[PDB]
């Protein structure tokens, strides 16, 4: 479910602080969402 | 949600700076006028 748009919309959410309606599942999403 | 980030930054600054600042003679009544000063008369 993290399609290009998709990428997008979830990091605008996390650098507002307003979450989203998706978080990364593997080790690699979840590496890049805990430095972004 | 940009205008929500920048509104609740600006609330919690602006807080910040009120809180801060209340936390830190005959010429002065002579140089203003928004204190009226007064005698007794015939003294």
């Amino acid at each position: 479910e993290f399609g290009i748009f998709n990428s997008l919309w979830f990091s605008l959410g996390a650098f507002m602080q307003q979450g989203c309606d998706i978080s990364p599942r593997s080790l690699s999403g979840r590496i890049v969402g805990g430095v972004w | 949600w940009f205008f929500t980030l920048i509104i609740i930054s600006s609330y919690t600054a602006n807080l910040a700076a009120f809180l801060t600042v209340e936390r830190m003679s005959a010429e002065d009544l002579a140089k203003q006028t928004e204190i009226a000063y007064g005698t007794l008369e015939a003294g």
